[PDB]
DNA sequence: GAAATTGGCACG
DNA sequence: CGTGCCAATTTCT
């Protein structure tokens, strides 16, 4: 016996964001957005934590937030 | 004299040659050896009898109790057939043993028992057999398969010579036991004997022979003979026998009575035998020289000292021979060893023997079984005791004894079950003869020397081994003193024995599920005989020699029906009229000659009585009343044939079709095909799936009837009566007054099956044959089955082919069919598949099955009903619901969010979860069948309510119909009384039916509660629950019904090894037709017979031609209204053509409505029957091609569709029996691009049902490595298969439009280095 | 995660084997550390030892060293080297072959339609081996913004994706391979032709090096994913490439059954054919006439036929004759390209006469007018087999007149010469010795007997006389056109079938003096067998 | 990709240096393989030093 | 089952 | 002491 592979709501997640034309700090950003989602689909830390776990101090809420609001319409839509 | 079902459509038969016995019951050999098993012995042999008492009685270790024996019995079944296969349990009965316990007195052995209990307890249930031959086990039908395997008993064997290089034979014998150790003598190139226990270490020959308590003097006495030289005062006289001479060249000077027989350098001749044995010359005076080797047989000692002058069997010298005759001894005795014909081995190898007594060859024996451990003088005898003199461990079963007796030329045939020392001295004695040169080796190959074992003696088998952990326990249990407390119950346990029947008849390798896509591969699965399994061959090891024809199995086994592969020879086939007898082994039967005229006398032969008689062929002729016209006939002798006289033979064939089995008789003109394709047809005729409309051979041999009634899918009648009901899905018969049992309303109710699924996923359904109001009598059909027209075997449909090339679409096998066989649906199957959704009890609360699923919206759940599950009727595909479960998920603490988010959408949709069963991808039907399972004390939903009430309502119909007979006959009583004691005549017509009547009226009052008991019988079993699982609440099963077209890939064959795939439908008015203008369905390619030799293919095409046309003029005389006159006048020409043909049918004792019910079916061409070896002659064909009008050449002009112009040269057009066969391109075809991967190692799974990849092995890397394609080679490696980081990166690169890749490393190297390392070696990359 | 436990619905984590075999040496070795703290007696400690060094020596490598621990199922558990080792290890099954993405199979049937360099691909399987190539091509051209739209769009197969499909299966070849794959010529790449249905098409010229025939066989397809396969798969693997075999040097692109049929048919003479005897001014009026129906295919006349040859520079020059030939070879001409003798096809043409053809094209032309030769050739056979009518009857089975004379002769010297035997003139040995020869000249003879008969025809001259010439038999001309069958499979069909050989090795004397046209009785047809099991044995097991 | 490891309460052979037939401890040690198979089964003693 | 290598014993 | 033959063991389909 050796198993199979499942795939997981953060696993399609990832297949569209690695599809996504995003930039390098872009796909840095939606990496810790799709990372703090539980199995309900709801972000789970606010998005000053993922500004936070970032490590860059250039980058600004708004840069988050226009991530945030193209994650948002992946599948499944909200 | 024909049946009611064989008068509907008679087959005409070309066969010439009279039959004398008719063709048995096919699946004897089952039903008769599982019988054995079950009914009861007087004798103690022979099944559940000799198991038990094999072991019984039990005692204790000197306890001075015991537990006895007394009977067994089979308790009824709680659900037939019918309901087991429908409930998905086991069709077994229980087990009830009476057993007795006594308790002796203690210091009175022969003393009355002081207390004796008995008391009968269950000991397990066993399967029951059906009256098919099956064995439904869970739900599901199987076959335990009969298994050959070699006989028991002494079979001397020597090695061909290749094991020395020298080139010597090595002779060798060896005795196998049933149940036992083994024991095997042989030779060495240096020509000793030596004994082999149990295939260890080898030995010197006398160990066994010393530990059996003999002494060196009678070893000698019973191995050889001895001469006696006797000291006449000088010099060694010795006595003389003329035959000792024989084969010898004296190095001395004999003489006698004063001449010199024989000179010194003289080789004695034959002539000087004669003038010896006629001087009879006893007395020859011998010189010292010729005793310089000679070993003395016995111990010699000295008279005066009482010591040992020499020890036994050393040879002597003159120093010696000096010592032993100065001390005053006159008699010598030496063996007469004789280096040609008497010679010496046993002597010899007592030199290479160690020991000398007979207590350390017990201990040499010991070290040899058991090393390691110290020998004990009482273990070691214990340990000879319980090898071969044991009956607990040592069984020489009665075909074991008589097969010994038999080749040690004994004359009893029975004896005991234990080998003794005359047993093993007579087999050393014969090994020793058959070294000297009187004697021949066996063949194990001969079917004198394999035997049958079939489920009977398998299932005894496995019930004494259950039985001998019982007794073991028994007798552990039975040594504590507690006697006057417990029972008979109490001792033994029912697991281990119910344990072990169950593992047999469940997980063994002789028990399989049945093959059923046809009654051909039934009734030839349950008919198979294989070398393999448990205590049989292997199939790497099994060798070139059992895996030929040899020359016995002439009318035992099949000679051209095994599998082609891996396991050829291993897998054959059982033959037509073969038999077993009392010992298992297959015998045939025989038609016997007395004075050259045949008597009709049948007498069965097994192999090792018929090579003894000459006995004839069956293609012999005889005038009248049997007189073989030629004087100089063919036989077989020794299993050579040969040309014998006329007044020489013995036995005759009882038939033409006694060589072949079953499946390789349904083959016309199998004479005319060569043996590699009727193999190749045999095999592929078995794996036909049935179409919608079953369609007759049309060109048959007659065995259709046989394998379509005994394979049981018709139905037949029980009992001879008048069909009263006639239905799509039951039968009502009312059978006649003289075959009634007294007091009973005679009816036989007969319920069909009805689209249900088989094992190989295909349609099982019955179709009444029969019409209402019509006779039937007891034996023939009343409704067809799969692949079953009018009670005969139809696996195909009729095609009307033609052999020429089309364009190249039948090039290389490749088939060309027209699209009206499309349209009209002939190859169209039905394919019915089951989907199960099974709802568990979890630690958070149970599954439920709802039809409220939280998430999905209104229109999924369109089509389930209000207890959420499908409509019945719904055409279902994709990823539609089928049965909607939803599982509980809970534990979770309240939060303000989780708050709102269940106040607006209500508590229902949270805290639960979406587990409903959905069709696969790629799967469609329609729901045709919901099955509902319950365990009991969960309450039934509607559904499995409505279904129980479905249930119901068809016994109640039964019980009516029985109720509603005895009612009207007892009422018909009431009034004929009532009438005769008062006449009444119109008002009892107006008074209601409930006004010596008052006994007959109590009549009435009891058959009420009689049939009111009988439904609550039922309706108590119809509503009993399930014992489903552990943890398992209620299970779901829905069945989806497709229906499968033909499509080009599909995969068509026929019935002497010519397959083929479709590779177009061609329109109709492209396919080639004739000066009439009809088309041709099926254009088949002419480069195939030349090459494979398979004629048969075109005899079939001409006959197939000729018997349409005479439907054809049978149909044209119908459709403009003729008189039955010109009907049957034209029918019996049909039927009287022929040459010398056995067949006789007469129509003139038919009915006018009987001849037209007759050409009404003969409406589609008249079938034709031509047995195997006797059919029809090419002289015949062109006789029924003239009696329609038709060439006799059997090839006509035909023209092209698409040009309009005719071909140049005349075709061969005619009808051919075609198959499909059950390899469907929709099962064959797959793809992928990316799905799931394997978890240690992360590459594509694989299968059609995992959505898996294809495997790019060895060898293709290996071409990939010879054209130099490196990149080609670097990406099925890393990209598509193994390296996780880089599919990814493949991905989104060809989304993107960049073909490029970047390599990595395979994450299968990365597991191999983990696993290397973890043995403790340092494996690293470096640099 | 290299020794993962299995879930099996239930609930159910059952230990696999490395786990029992590591929970085993855990026990003993946590024994023995409490039995040394503890200071046992030495008896218990050396017992545990012991047991503990069988532990790992069964975890490490299990049964080597007799009595290998086995399972619930009475099955030794596997461990490392087993893990390691063998058929089954990482070696042999993970790491020098392995499973693939973008990969499939099927059933694979007939195109005569097709050009050598081109496959017929199901439309259905294209689908889903081209996926993510539809993805990118539908969301480039602005059907699709996003990369879940184009999904749903390929998920519903919209009447636009076709489109896609073909215009990005256009210039992409595709691997086919047959296990199992002997040589090198088992892998080639093909450009696809989407068609409908779930059957692969394969053409017909180059089943020869695949070794496959349409009675069940499968395919793989394999898709070459980046820039430098396309281009392996293109210059090094396509099949227009490889028309030779590596390992002697031979064409593997030959015409194989009812290809040279029908151009055996149309390329031979008849004595008295319908429209003989008149001038022709060419191939094109040769056509015209055979189409026409005012002339046979087998006519002889005269054409004027130019034929081009090659010069010291390599020009071509033209020469126009009159050539004495038939209608079907002036029709044929017209296939053969520039710079090829007319001598090539003015002949009949079995298979060697046209694998000699293709050879000479070969070496005198190039490849690329090879290929197209070939194309054409397998064309014109096809279509002209067709024409033919050709077909097999039980007629066509000429039985030999002297069949059963030569048969009595036999059994009268095979009679005389055992009397002689029974006269004690002759050993066994020496009389068996003769029977055979006996019975070997009989075969002999009657093959001679049918062979002569069978072979030849009569036909009216051109005048009222007679004359003889080559038979036209269904069956004489696939045996003697090399299109299928042998002198051996004929002589079985229409002669004796001779004498046979017991498994032993060892000739039975009393031979088979029937055919297949005629029956074999029940004991003449019990010794084939013994034959064709022996063939059939040597194969499976070889 | 992590490993861990036992401390074995006493040394163990390792079978495979000592069951491949050219036996590397037997061969380097200069003993039969039956008095190694001896000595590590605990059957005999052998004298150290 | 066959073949190659290794340890044990008869022999010179 | 030094060679060669024979039984055991292993690895491979
Ligand atoms: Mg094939």
């Amino acid at each position: 016996y050796q198993g199979e592979t499942t795939q997981t709501l953060q696993d399609y997640l990832m297949w569209q964001v690695e599809l996504t034309p995003f930039s390098d700090t872009d796909r840095a950003i939606a990496t810790s957005i799709v990372d703090a989602v539980d199995e309900t689909g709801y972000l789970t830390v606010p998005l000053e934590d993922i500004l936070e776990s970032i490590g860059d101090e250039e980058i600004d809420i708004d840069e988050v937030e226009a991530v945030l609001k193209r994650i948002q319409r992946f599948d499944p839509v909200g | 004299v024909y049946s009611y079902t064989e008068k509907k459509r008679i087959r005409k038969d070309f066969g010439k040659r009279p039959q004398v016995l008719d063709v048995p019951y096919l699946l004897s050999i089952q039903l008769d050896s599982f019988q054995k098993f079950i009914e009861q012995d007087p004798e103690g042999q022979y099944g559940l009898e000799a198991a038990f008492r094999s072991v019984f009685p039990i005692q204790s270790y000197s306890g001075n109790s015991e537990l006895q024996y007394v009977s067994y019995r089979l308790g009824e079944p709680v659900f037939d057939v019918q309901e087991c296969q429908i409930r998905g349990v086991t069709y077994s009965a229980p087990l009830r043993v009476k057993l007795r316990l006594v308790i002796y007195e203690r210091e009175a052995p022969e003393g009355t028992v002081k207390d004796i209990k008995e008391q009968e307890v269950y000991m397990g249930e066993i399967p029951l057999m059906t009256d098919n031959g099956t064995f439904v086990i869970n739900g599901t039908e199987r076959v335990i398969v009969s298994q050959l395997h070699r006989s028991p008993g002494v079979f001397f064997d020597s090695d061909k010579g290749k094991t020395h290089s020298s080139g010597k034979v090595l002779y060798n014998a060896r005795i196998i036991p049933y149940r036992g150790s083994w024991l095997d003598f042989e030779f060495d190139p240096k020509d000793n004997l030596f004994v082999r226990i149990d295939r260890r270490r080898k030995l010197p020959a006398t160990i066994i022979l010393r530990a059996l308590n003999y002494t060196t003097e009678q070893i000698l006495d019973l191995f050889f003979e001895k001469v006696i030289f006797e000291i006449r005062d000088n010099k060694l006289q010795m006595e003389l026998v003329p035959e000792r001479l024989r084969g010898e060249t004296a190095s001395f000077d004999i003489e006698a009575n004063g001449k010199v027989y024989v000179e010194k350098g003289r080789r004695i001749t034959a002539r000087h035998i004669r003038q010896l044995e006629k001087d009879d010359v006893k007395l020859i005076e011998v010189p010292v020289e010729y005793i310089a080797g000679k070993v003395v047989a016995k111990d010699y000692i000295d008279e005066s000292t009482g010591e040992l002058i020499c020890a036994a069997n050393m040879e002597l010298s003159l120093d010696l021979l000096a010592k032993l005759s100065q001390s005053g001894h006159k008699r010598i005795e030496t063996l007469f060893t004789n280096d040609l014909d008497h010679g010496p081995y046993i002597s010899e190898t007592l030199r290479v023997d160690p020991t000398n007594d007979r207590l350390s060859a017990l201990v040499e024996i010991y070290r040899m079984m058991r090393p390691g451990e110290p020998p004990t003088r009482e273990a070691a005898e214990s340990l000879f005791e319980n090898l071969f003199f044991s009956e607990d461990r040592y069984d020489l079963s009665a075909v074991g004894r008589m097969k010994f007796n038999r080749s040690l030329l004994r004359e009893e045939i029975e004896g005991s079950g234990i080998l003794s020392k005359d047993d093993i001295i007579d087999v050393m004695k014969k090994l020793i003869d058959i070294r000297n040169g009187k004697g021949e080796v066996d063949d194990i190959d001969h079917l004198g020397n394999r035997r049958i074992r079939s489920v009977g003696e398998m299932a005894e088998n496995q019930f004494r081994v259950g039985l001998v952990r019982v007794e073991r326990a028994v007798k552990e249990r039975l040594s504590l003193g507690d006697l006057d407390t417990l029972m008979p119950q109490d001792m033994i346990n029912a697991k281990p024995i119910s344990a072990a029947v169950k593992e047999f008849f469940g997980s063994s390798q002789l028990s399989q599920f049945m093959d059923q896509n046809n009654p051909l591969s039934e009734i030839t699965h349950k008919r198979r005989i294989s070398a393999l399994g448990p205590g049989g061959l292997t199939r790497e090891r099994a060798g070139f020699e059992v895996r030929d024809v040899h020359p016995t199995h002439y009318g035992r086994v099949c000679p051209i029906e095994t599998p082609e592969g891996p396991n050829i020879g291993l897998i054959n086939s059982l033959s037509v009229y073969a038999q077993t007898n009392e010992y298992g082994f297959l015998e045939t039967p025989y038609r016997k000659v007395t004075d050259g005229v045949v008597t009709d006398e049948i007498h069965y032969l097994s192999a090792i009585e018929e090579g003894n008689y000459v006995i004839a062929q069956a293609n012999s002729n005889l005038d009248e009343e049997g007189h073989f016209v030629e004087d100089l006939v063919t036989c077989r002798s020794k299993g050579e044939s040969s040309l014998f006289s006329r007044d020489q033979v013995d036995y005759m064939d009882v038939s033409t079709q006694q060589v072949v089995s079953v499946g390789a008789s349904l083959i016309p003109f199998l004479e005319h095909d060569d043996a590699n394709r009727a193999l190749m047809g045999a095999n592929m005729q078995r794996q036909a799936v049935p179409t919608l409309r079953a369609d007759k051979p049309l060109v048959g041999t007659g065995m259709e009837r046989a394998v379509a009634v005994d394979s049981g899918v018709t139905a037949v009648a029980k009992r001879g009566g008048v069909v009263q009901y006639v239905d799509a899905s039951r039968i009502v018969i009312k059978v006649n007054e003289d075959e009634m049992y007294p007091g009973e309303a005679g009816i036989d109710i007969y319920n069909l099956t009805k689209y249900t699924r088989s094992n190989q996923n295909t349609c099982i359904n019955q179709m009444p044959c029969v019409s209402l109001g019509e006779p039937v009598e007891r034996g023939d059909v009343l409704a067809d089955g799969p692949s079953t027209d009018l009670g005969e075997l139809a696996l195909g449909q009729n095609m009307r082919v033609a052999f020429m090339p089309w364009n190249g679409y039948n090039f290389e096998d490749s088939i060309l069919v027209s699209e009206r066989v499309v349209q009209e649906d002939r190859f169209t199957t039905i394919h019915i598949q089951e989907l199960a959704c099974v709802s568990r009890d979890t630690k958070l609360g149970p599954e439920e099955i709802t039809a409220d699923i939280p998430n999905v919206g209104e229109a999924a759940l369109s089509k389930l009903d209000e207890s959420g599950i499908v409509y019945i009727g719904a055409e279902v595909t994709g990823g539609d619901i089928l049965v909607g479960k939803v599982t509980p998920k809970g534990e979770t603490q309240l939060t303000p969010e989780e708050k709102l988010l269940r106040a607006i959408f209500g508590e229902k949709a949270s805290d639960v979860k979406d587990s409903s069963l959905r069709v696969p991808n790629g799967v469609s039907g329609t729901v045709i069948d919901v099955q509902v399972f319950t365990r009991d004390g969960v309450e039934k939903d509607k559904r499995a309510l409505e279904i129980e009430e479905m249930q119901l309502k068809q016994a109640k119909k039964d019980l009516s119909e029985e109720l509603q007979i005895l009612e009207a006959g007892l009422f018909s009583r009431i009034r004929a009384v009532l009438v005769a004691g008062g006449v009444e005549a119109e008002k009892l017509d107006k008074l209601p039916r409930d006004r010596q009547l008052e006994q007959l009226a109590e009549q009435y009052d009891e058959l009420k509660h009689e049939f009111e008991k009988k439904l609550e019988a039922k309706r108590r079993k119809i509503t009993q629950g399930d014992d489903l699982a552990p943890g398992v609440l209620k299970i779901v099963k829905v069945y989806l019904a497709v229906k499968r077209r033909i499509q080009p890939g599909d995969k068509m064959a026929g019935r002497h090894g010519n397959k083929g795939v479709i590779s177009k439908i061609n329109p109709i008015e492209d396919m080639p037709y004739d000066e009439n203008g009809t088309p041709v369905d099926i254009v088949l390619n002419p480069l195939g017979v030349p090459s494979r030799m398979n004629i048969g293919q075109i005899l079939e095409t001409h006959l197939g031609m000729a018997a349409k046309g005479i439907g054809d003029k049978i149909n044209a005389m119908l459709k403009q209204q003729q008189e039955v006159a010109k009907l049957r006048e034209f029918i019996q020409r049909a039927y009287d053509l022929g040459a010398d043909v056995r067949q006789k049918v007469d129509l003139s004792t038919f009915s006018d409505e009987e001849v037209m019910r007759l050409a009404e079916n003969l409406r589609k061409g008249m079938p034709i029957a031509t047995p195997v070896f006797d059919g029809a002659k090419e002289a015949e064909i062109k006789e029924l091609l003239k009696l329609g009008d038709l060439p006799t050449s059997g090839q006509i002009r035909l023209y092209d569709g698409r040009t309009g112009e005719q071909f140049e040269r005349p075709v061969t057009v005619g009808y051919m029996y075609m198959l499909k066969l059950n390899h469907l391109v929709d099962d064959k075809m797959h793809a992928r691009s990316t799905g799931s991967y394997s978890l240690v190692t992360q590459q594509p799974l694989g299968g059609k049902a995992q959505f898996g990849g294809q495997r790019f092995g060895e060898m293709e890397v290996w071409a990939l490595e010879a054209y130099g394609a490196a990149y080609t080679l670097q990406e099925m490696l890393t990209v598509k298969s193994d390296d996780v980081n880089g599919r990814t990166k493949m991905y989104k690169n060809i989304v993107d439009g960049n073909h490029q890749m970047e390599p990595g490393m395979p994450e299968s190297f990365n597991v191999l280095l983990k696993e290397i390392r973890s043995l403790g070696i340092n494996i690293e990359l470096e640099d | 995660d290299l020794r993962p436990l299995v879930p099996l619905d239930g609930g159910r984590f059952a230990t696999s084997d490395l786990n029992d075999l590591y929970r085993r040496v855990i026990n003993r070795n946590n024994r023995l550390k409490r039995l040394l703290d503890l200071a046992a007696p030495d008896i218990i400690v050396r017992n545990e030892k012991r047991m503990l060094q069988e532990a790992v020596d069964a975890l490490l490598d299990n049964g080597r060293r007799g009595r290998a621990i086995t399972g619930s199922n009475k099955r030794p558990l596997k461990s490392l080297a087993d893990m390691i080792k063998g058929k089954q290890g990482r070696f042999r099954q993970n790491l020098l072959g392995k499973r693939v993405d973008y990969s499939g199979r099927s059933v694979i049937t007939v195109g005569p339609y097709l050009r050598l360099h081109q496959c017929g691909l199901p439309k259905k399987m294209a689908l889903e081996l081209f996926k993510p190539f539809i993805y990118g091509k539908l969301e480039l051209r602005g059907l699709a913004t996003t990369i879940k739209a184009a999904k749903k769009m390929v998920e519903r197969e919209e009447a636009v994706v076709w489109d896609i499909l073909d215009e990005v299966i256009r210039e992409h070849p595709v691997l086919l391979n047959r296990a199992p794959t002997l040589h090198r010529l088992g892998i080639q790449a093909f450009e696809p032709v989407l068609i409908e249905g779930k059957a692969i098409q394969l053409h017909p010229l180059v089943c020869a090096a695949y070794n496959a025939d349409f009675d069940g066989d499968q395919m793989a397809v394999h898709v070459p994913l980046t820039l430098e396969a396309q281009l392996e798969a293109r210059a090094l693997m396509m099949s227009t490439n490889n028309i030779l075999s590596p390992a002697n040097g031979e064409p593997i692109i030959v015409p194989s059954q009812d290809v040279v049929l029908g151009l055996y048919y149309m390329t031979r003479d008849c004595v008295n054919a319908k429209g003989e005897g008149m001038v022709l001014t060419g191939p094109k009026e040769a056509e015209r006439l055979y189409r026409s129906g005012l002339a046979s295919l087998h006519a002889r006349v005269k054409v004027r036929i130019t034929e081009y040859e090659k010069d010291a520079n390599g020009e071509l020059v033209a020469k126009t004759s009159l050539k004495d030939t038939t209608v079907g070879r002036a029709i044929l001409w017209m296939i053969v390209p520039k710079g090829l003798p007319y001598s090539i096809v003015n002949q009949a043409l079995g298979k060697k006469a046209i694998s000699k053809m293709l050879n000479t094209c070969y070496r005198i032309l190039g490849l690329k007018p090879t290929v197209i030769f070939a194309d054409q050739i397998m064309y014109t056979g096809f279509a002209y087999a067709a024409r033919s009518g050709a077909s097999v009857g039980i007629d066509d089975m000429v039985i030999p007149e002297k069949k059963h004379e030569i048969i009595s002769e036999a059994e009268a010297e095979v009679a005389e010469i055992q009397e002689q035997f029974q006269s004690g003139l002759v050993t066994a040995g020496e009389r068996y010795n003769k029977v055979i020869d006996i019975w070997a000249a009989a075969n002999d003879r009657v093959s001679k007997a049918m062979m002569d008969n069978l072979q030849t025809e009569t036909v009216i001259n051109r005048d009222g006389q007679e004359e003889k010439q080559v038979s036209f038999n269904s069956i004489y001309m696939m045996a003697d056109s090399g299109a299928r069958g042998s002198a051996a499979q004929i002589r079985q069909l229409a002669g004796m079938r001779g004498l046979m050989a017991k498994p032993d090795g060892s000739i039975i004397e009393t031979p088979i003096t029937a055919n297949f046209r005629e029956g074999l009785n029940v004991l003449q047809y019990f010794i084939s067998t013994h034959g064709a099991r022996k063939g059939l044995a040597d194969t499976a097991l070889k | 990709e992590r490993m861990g490891h036992i401390e074995l309460a006493s040394p163990t052979a390792h079978i495979w240096f000592l069951k491949s037939l050219p036996s590397r401890i037997g061969l380097l040690l200069d003993m039969p393989l039956r008095d190694i198979e001896r000595v590590l089964y605990f059957e005999s003693y052998v004298v150290i030093e």
